[PDB]
């Protein structure tokens, strides 16, 4: 029953909305100028970034990459929350096994941390501070190495899919089809993760047709998207398996070290 | 492992 799948991708949306503060509407929204309010600060230089670190941050010893780090670490951690909340809000999660429930997130969140980045980002950089802040992507790329290369790999996944013009609603389900994925390691009770993702696949498909007439190979290019953040994600957790092993100065933050941990 | 994970899973 289509029905049903509707009612489902509305619920996803809802519970989407509910989940995550800034959305890829308001997040255009912003990038654009829909808004009138204050304009988030950008930041482009070193100079650019030490008179805005007060817009954005809502110590001072650690040099500029390091900071920089740290933060993208606290959204992360912000995120994983977020993303918590919302996979809960997904029917059948929350009846799986505790244990399933928590290998979903481990394996799933750093993907959905990819894929709503992308939200906040265009060609020349990312919103960060609830939209408060801008900073450039050239900027960020410019960051002294390995950090310059830890921050360019969300920017050139966020290129590429963004081309594909999706708004929130369809992010709501393709975010939920990632989370309830049955082939993660580990994975006590298959067959119930794998029902509720037919399911999930099936009310993307039927959201696609009809959000995206016009785009039929939409459906087929977001689930090899899929395949392609897993690799995406694989290189972020190597690349910073090498931060925390070369940076004296690298204070991981507990969430984080906990879902890298024994991560293959 | 994964102790902030589980009480985030637990209301
Ligand atoms: C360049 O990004 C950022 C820079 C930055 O300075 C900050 C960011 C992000 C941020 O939200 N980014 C998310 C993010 C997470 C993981 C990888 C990324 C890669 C590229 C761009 C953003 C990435 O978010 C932040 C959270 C904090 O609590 C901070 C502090 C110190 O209180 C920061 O210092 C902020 C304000």
């Amino acid at each position: 029953e289509s029905a049903d799948l509707r009612a489902l991708a509305k619920h996803l949306y809802d519970s989407y909305i509910k989940s995550f503060p800034l959305t890829k509407a308001k997040a255009r929204a912003i990038l654009t100028g829909k808004t009138t309010d204050k304009s988030p600060f950008v930041i482009y230089d070193m100079n650019s970034l030490m008179m805005g670190e007060d817009k954005i941050k809502f110590e001072q010893s650690k040099e500029v990459a390091i900071r920089i780090f740290q933060g993208c670490q606290f959204r992360s951690v912000e995120a994983v929350q977020e993303i918590t909340e919302y996979a809960k809000s997904i029917p059948g999660f929350v009846n799986l096994d505790l244990n399933d429930q928590v290998t979903l997130l481990k394996y799933g969140v750093h993907e959905i941390i990819y894929t709503m980045l992308a939200s906040l980002m265009n060609k020349d950089g990312v919103l960060i501070s609830e939209g408060q802040g801008f900073m450039t992507r050239e900027f960020l790329k410019s960051l002294r190495k390995p950090f310059g290369d830890f921050m360019e790999p969300k920017f050139e996944f966020a290129v590429k899919f963004n081309a594909l013009e999706l708004d929130d609603s369809d992010l709501a389900i393709f975010i939920a089809v990632i989370i309830l994925s049955g082939d993660r390691p580990g994975l006590l009770n298959v067959k119930p993760i794998e029902d509720i993702q037919d399911n999930l696949l099936q009310a993307l498909e039927l959201q696609l047709k009809l959000n995206h007439p016009e785009s039929s190979q939409l459906f087929a290019k977001l689930l090899q998207k899929m395949t392609d953040l897993r690799q995406i994600v694989t290189e972020h957790v190597q690349l910073l398996q090498v931060i925390k092993k070369t940076e004296t100065d690298m204070s991981l933050h507990p969430l984080l070290q906990e879902i890298y941990k024994d991560l293959y | 492992r994964h102790k902030i994970l589980h009480r985030l899973l637990q209301e």
